[PDB]
């Protein structure tokens, strides 16, 4: 039982350095995976920057590859998404997923796997 | 139930032994908390998944049991392999399991209390 | 059959001066009644300015009353809602909606009269 | 069909006279575009609305047909009352419509032909 909460997002030009960050509450110690899904309108969601809690491996999708950086606490229980070189494109409401199981890496970046979701973050770009 | 020493002597011909960087004790160390040593224990899940085999293998990614939703069946090993008798299939679906990238770290129990301690105190004294 | 178009909206500062603008095309002489939807996230959408192309009459919502001003033209078949004094809870996505009918005034602000939507425009504040 | 000047002598014994500051060659040209003077005259719509009355008053909104998608009804009188012989119920309706606040631009007979234009011509010569 956790319950993800999005914060940040907001306006920032092409270029500039916008921090969304995330947190887990009630059974924090069952998590696994923190990935940020990105429902860009007219686009069905789609996994961004998949994590590991323990470990800490990074994986990224190719659109955000050498741009987006993923971090967490394991103390805080919080995982945030770096963004920089935004562009036009990156538009759309990003959401911090997360599961309770331990999901292949191949599927870090699926919707579908994580069993838990935040409120959705808007991210926008000038 | 299988005998500890016994077991690592079982999972040491099987191959197991100095996989993905890791000694005899953890792999002794993780069954010991995942099924008590154990090949017929298995535990249901809220997602309707069932683990089955001494490492309690999820059914939901590694073996298709056919009752699960969604089932990945990446080890492609039917559940009833690894509830065999032997730890063959079960030894066998978990080196796909560590092989994964992320290693040990996967398995609930190993992580909670296999990591990071002595799990060489568990093959100490079994003479292998 | 009118199809809607909007235009202008983004990143603006709080109490900020902002000009959603929105146009008609096609038979747009059916064209009745003009109104600003805002889908909010996590909020179903709702009417915000309600608007008549001939008479004139604007109609607002309370939270939306002595702020934001709605007015079109005749000969440009294209209606703008200003907005002023914008705060956090302004932040949504506007949909110009349209109706090919005259819609009573207490439905006016209410989506299901309307039958013609047009691409939600992002409105940001800072 | 309805005659002109009996239809006007009707309506201003009906109180329509001087509703909503609108002089009685407004109503005429309304209804005589509206319906060409049939009190029977139906018209369907693309949203499956269908107009009734010689005013042509919208189902959807005015009277319950039973047959349209979302009936508000305000007026709340039936569809056949509208379509009685009479024009008792049409004028009766199109008394809230007109009152609803925008006046008589939401008929589009009016605002086509009897907005801004000479409507005292229809009703004149009339002896009213």
């Amino acid at each position: 039982d956790v319950q993800l909460v999005e914060n940040g997002g907001g306006c920032v030009k092409a270029g500039g350095s916008l921090r969304l960050s995330c947190a887990a509450s009630g059974s924090t110690d069952s998590i696994e995976y923190m990935t940020w899904f990105r429902q860009a309108p007219g686009k069905a969601r789609e996994g961004v920057a998949a994590l590991y809690t323990h470990t800490g491996n990074t994986y990224y999708t190719d659109s955000v590859k050498g741009r987006f950086t993923i971090s967490q606490d394991k103390a805080k229980n919080m995982a945030y998404l770096r963004m920089d070189s935004v562009k036009s494109e990156d538009t759309a409401i990003y959401t911090c997923g997360a599961t309770r199981k331990a999901v292949p890496v191949r599927f870090a970046l699926d919707q579908s796997s994580y069993d838990y979701w935040g409120q959705g973050t808007q991210v926008m770009v000038s | 139930v299988f005998g500890r020493c016994e077991l690592a002597a079982a999972m040491k011909r099987h191959g197991l032994d100095n996989y993905r960087g890791y000694s005899l004790g953890n792999w002794v160390c993780a069954a010991k908390f995942e099924s008590n040593f154990n090949t017929q224990a298995t535990n249901r899940n809220t997602d309707g998944s069932t683990d089955y085999g001494i490492l309690q293998i999820n059914s939901r990614w590694w073996c298709n049991d056919g009752r699960t939703p969604g089932s990945r069946n990446l080890c492609n090993i039917p559940c009833s392999a690894l509830l065999s008798s032997d730890i063959t299939a079960s030894v066998n679906c978990a080196k796909k399991i560590v092989s994964d990238g992320n290693g040990m770290n996967a398995w609930v129990a190993w992580r909670n209390r296999c990591k990071g301690t002595d799990v060489q105190a568990w093959i100490r004294g079994c003479r292998l």
